[PDB]
This record gives structure tokens, C-alpha cells and sequence, in this order.
């Protein structure tokens, strides 16, 4: 049989698709795992992305999604593989590395475009209000990309202006409560529970 | 039931037939543009009953198969149907005081109104009161809507403890009118096994 676009697109989906669920099945530990996870999605978009040059609204019974949607992701997928790729080449490259600790969910969360492991619990209260409080993580170990492209491990810090860590030895700071404080009661005052 | 929910989807799991497959499940979420690792955290904290992380939102109109999505969720759990009456009063909660899961399903604006008001010590995990003024535990609560509970600010307590899974895509059907994706008791007991220990069971 001679393949239609649409049928060699959706041959190639069903395929990346399938390899896709089959790591959250498998739930490595192997970074290099996770470095393939990512490729397997910028592929998986990059295949969304044809499929709509190409004139076709669903693929394999999947909705083609927007251009920006296919992009937006792909994008995201190669931000989060290099970054990966560069983890992988330094002295933490054996620890346990997870789908869980690889997700884009906690890329996104502060401090963003780092690596965090162990999250323990800080609790604020604005106003001296003990029913106004807002929950947020000190991350055990963060892990940062240098200037010179390399990734460092490093613990947070807890203070009464916010959450930081040192970065190439620079205090930086991903959580700021005074803002956080100009936010949820207004009066400057706020109480730091850890 | 007095069972922890470790010991009570375990025992569900018992009763289910064996030869399921978890992947429909999976992919349904995939097609739905929902991201799974997001999904099974929440999935998480939700049967952990896990304060601001107690309900559950399924939103998006009825062709996308929420609800038989999630009444798939309730039939493998055993929860609870309950139905929302206008009111001022809990009493429409009965039938969640002894169940593991609830659902209530199309919540329409003016149940987050009631939900904004009303159902603040259930979405903080505190117990609430039905009736002799009797305290009660709620369990977690899924519900299904059109109506976005966290998009124009209308409800600012609610939006701040709730979680919501848009569901934008129509249920696909295939070329014989058979559903692309079954989602039954079968498939739910596989999803469980294989997520076990990241719902932290």
C-alpha cells in the first residue's frame, strides 16, 4: 500500500505515542530516561506541527492542536531536554532522576529553570491572621546551571525577607515575602513558621 | 467504611476482574490536552484529602465525556452520587457522610456560588455540620461542570482551593461508532496498580 501523508504521520504518532506511555509504565530512575522522555514529546509535536501544514485536523482520532500549542510545547520540551542533557554530564548524573522530578510542573515552579529534590514545608501568616497563611517549599537541594553551562547542587535558605539559595555566589532569592505580604493583607508585617 | 483508602481501593482492586489495561485511561487524559504527571499529583492529593486539595473539577461540555469519565471514577471507587438543592442548609449532603469518594455531577453557577459560601470547612478538610448539630469529615468531592469555577474571580474562596482538569476535546468515536477509549472498572483497577506508590499508597 502506497502511504497517504496522513497515514505515514499517524503511523509515526501511534508509534511516540505508545513509547510515551510506556516510560510512565516503566518509571526509570535513569536520567537518560528522562533525556529521551522530552525528545519523545518535541517529536510527538513536531509531528502535531506537519500535520496542520499539512491540512489535517485529527490524527489517529487526536485533535491537531494550534500551531502556538504544538510550539509552545516543543519549545518547552527542548528547554527542559538540554537542561537535562547538561545535568547528565555532571557529578549528580546518578542520582535518582524521575518523571516526577523531570516534569514540567515542578521546572515551572520557583525557583524555575532549576532542579529541586525534597521539599520541606514553610508556612506564612499575614496580618498575625492565623487563617490568612500561605504554604511554600524549601527545596533540600536545588540544582542550578552556571555561566559556564555546568550544574551545581546547592541547599535553600530560609529568612525573614524570603527563600534563596546561593548561585555562583550570589544569595537568590525565589521566594520574596515582602511582595508576597503586598499581596495577601497589606500592613508589612508577616510571621514565618519553620 | 473505617478503611484507609490504601486498604479500601486494594480491596476494590479484589473484586475486579483481571485483564484490564491502564492505557486508554492515559491516552483519554493525553487527548484531552491534560498533561499525565500533572494529573496523577493531583489524583494524589486528592485522595489524600489534602486541604485546598479536596475537590476535584472535571470542566468542559458534556460531548467531551466528563462525567463518564468521572462516574467511571466513582463506579470503581464505590462513592457517591450526591445532588445539589439551592439552600442555605447541608442536608443535601447525606448521602457522602459514609463514603469514600463523592460526586456531584454539572455543577451549575449556582452551586460554586453555594460551594464559595457554604463548603469552606470541606474544601480546608475541616469537618462540617449536618443535621442535634453533628460534626462530619468530607470526603473528597469530584465534580463535573461547563461552568468555570476559576476563570473571572467570581468566587474567591472557592478559587483558591480547587482543582480544575479542562476537558476541551468532544469523546472520540471511531469509524464503526465504537468509543475510541472505554473507561470501566477494569481499566481503573490496572491504573491503580500501576501508580500505586507515586499516589503514595
Amino acid at each position: 500500500h502506497m502511504q497517504t501523508p496522513k497515514e505515514t504521520l499517524s503511523e509515526r504518532l501511534s508509534a511516540l505515542q505508545d513509547k510515551i506511555i510506556d516510560h510512565y509504565e516503566n518509571d526509570s530512575k535513569d536520567i537518560d530516561s528522562q533525556i529521551q522522555y522530552w525528545q519523545l514529546i518535541r517529536w510527538e509535536n513536531a509531528i502535531f506541527f506537519a500535520a496542520r501544514e499539512h491540512g489535517i485536523q485529527t490524527l489517529n482520532h487526536q485533535v491537531v492542536p494550534a500551531y502556538n500549542i504544538s510550539k509552545s510545547k516543543a519549545h518547552k520540551a527542548i528547554e527542559l531536554q538540554m537542561a537535562l542533557q547538561g545535568l547528565a554530564q555532571s557529578a549528580y548524573k546518578t542520582e535518582d532522576w524521575t518523571l516526577q522530578d523531570t516534569c514540567e510542573e515542578l521546572w515551572n515552579t520557583e525557583p524555575t529553570h532549576c532542579f529541586k529534590k525534597g521539599g520541606q514545608t514553610v508556612q506564612v501568616y499575614f496580618d498575625g491572621n492565623k487563617d490568612n497563611c500561605m504554604t511554600y517549599v524549601a527545596w533540600d537541594s536545588v540544582y542550578y546551571m552556571t555561566d559556564a553551562g555546568t550544574w551545581d547542587k546547592t541547599a535553600t535558605c530560609v529568612s525573614h525577607r524570603g527563600l534563596y539559595y546561593v548561585k555562583e555566589g550570589y544569595n537568590t532569592f525565589y521566594i520574596e515575602f515582602k511582595s508576597e505580604c503586598e499581596k495577601y493583607g497589606n500592613t508589612g508585617t508577616w510571621e514565618v513558621h519553620f | 467504611s473505617g478503611s484507609n483508602m490504601s486498604q479500601w481501593i486494594r480491596f476494590r482492586c479484589s473484586k475486579i476482574d483481571e485483564g484490564g489495561d491502564w492505557r486508554p485511561i492515559v491516552q483519554f487524559l493525553r487527548y484531552q490536552q491534560i498533561e499525565f504527571i500533572t494529573f496523577l499529583g493531583a489524583l494524589k492529593s486528592f485522595l489524600k484529602g489534602t486541604p485546598k486539595k479536596n475537590c476535584l473539577v472535571f470542566c468542559g461540555p458534556a460531548n467531551t465525556g466528563k462525567s463518564y469519565f468521572g462516574m467511571s471514577f466513582i463506579h470503581f471507587i464505590q462513592g457517591a452520587v450526591i445532588s445539589f438543592v439551592n439552600s442555605t442548609s447541608h442536608f443535601w449532603l447525606e448521602p457522602l457522610t459514609d463514603t469514600k469518594v463523592a460526586m456531584l455531577d454539572d455543577a451549575t453557577t449556582t452551586c460554586w456560588t453555594y460551594f464559595d459560601t457554604y463548603m469552606r470547612n470541606a474544601l480546608d478538610g475541616n469537618p462540617i455540620s449536618i443535621d442535634p448539630l453533628i460534626q462530619l469529615k468530607c470526603p473528597p468531592i469530584l465534580l463535573t461542570t461547563n461552568i468555570h469555577p476559576a476563570k473571572d474571580n467570581r468566587w474567591p474562596y472557592l478559587e483558591s482551593r480547587i482543582t480544575v482538569f479542562e476537558f476541551p476535546n468532544a469523546f472520540p468515536f471511531d469509524k464503526n461508532g465504537n468509543p475510541v477509549y472505554e473507561i470501566n472498572d477494569k481499566n481503573w483497577k490496572c491504573f491503580f496498580e500501576r501508580t500505586w506508590s507515586r499516589l503514595d499508597l
